[PDB]
């Protein structure tokens, strides 16, 4: 009766002849476009779109991502991809390519973790960056 | 056909008995790993395969065709077992079986 659940956080917070004329089963058709390869093809294209989760917070507060600037990570990002289609189609070099471009497109930007949400960059974390100015407050008991 | 023209006369002698006769897989046979078990480890240095049944899945589609760019893939995994692991001991034994009698091989 009990349904399970997925993404939960461990913490938890003489019979009458039954033969009937007409049903026989057999497989005299083969399927012209092939049940198989489309259901396999369908398969491929059934997978929901990855998630690009870059430059989003976390729950101490700190960016995720990774230190490199905006337009490298856009063109190492871009390069990567080229790669992973050369896999699919299993091929030295992809016929379709998203480097060799005519196009100039220098100002291309992809988000990365090296901004924060304020426009300042993540050279240490959030969550220092909030300890060290907390900490610049400090009153102990007098000697 | 070892087996039909093994029972073959005619005068007072045999034709091709069950023996001057080496079979394919005897070249290959007496290997603490065989041929085929050699052969058999090969989905590991493969991507995305774990497994012989995963290599065959991998490798033939679903109208039992080779696929050819896998296929082609995979046999330059296979090439270099069959030119290093098995052609010094099948020069070996050619040559023994030469020696020691004339065989149809």
């Amino acid at each position: 009766k009990r349904i399970p659940r997925k993404t939960k956080g461990k913490s938890s917070g003489a019979n009458p002849a039954t033969a009937e004329p007409g049903t026989s089963n057999c497989e005299h058709y083969k399927a012209r476009p092939g049940i198989a390869s489309v259901q396999k093809a369908t398969e491929s294209a059934e997978l929901p779109m990855k998630n690009n989760d870059e430059g989003t917070p976390d729950k101490r507060g700190n960016t995720k991502g990774a230190l490199v600037n905006e337009h490298v990570e856009a063109r190492d990002e871009a390069d990567d991809a080229t790669k992973k289609q050369a896999k699919d189609t299993e091929k030295a070099k992809a016929q379709v390519t998203y480097s060799d471009t005519g196009i100039n497109n220098a100002n291309e930007l992809s988000r990365s973790g090296n901004v924060d949400n304020e426009g300042g960059s993540n050279q240490k974390p959030m969550s220092t960056r909030i300890a060290e100015a907390t900490s610049a407050i400090v009153s102990k008991h007098p000697a | 056909i070892m087996r039909v023209l093994d029972s073959i006369s005619v005068l007072g002698v045999k034709i091709m008995p069950r023996a001057h006769v080496v079979d394919s897989d005897e070249v290959g046979e007496q290997m603490e790993p065989t041929f085929e078990h050699a052969v058999m480890e090969i989905y590991k240095g493969i991507a995305g395969v774990d497994s012989l049944d995963d290599l065959t899945k991998w490798v033939l589609n679903s109208d039992l065709v080779p696929h050819d760019d896998r296929l082609g893939q995979l046999f330059q995994a296979f090439l270099p077992l069959a030119k290093d692991l098995l052609a010094p001991m099948a020069r070996q034994f050619y040559d023994n079986s030469m020696s020691e009698g004339r065989l149809l091989t």
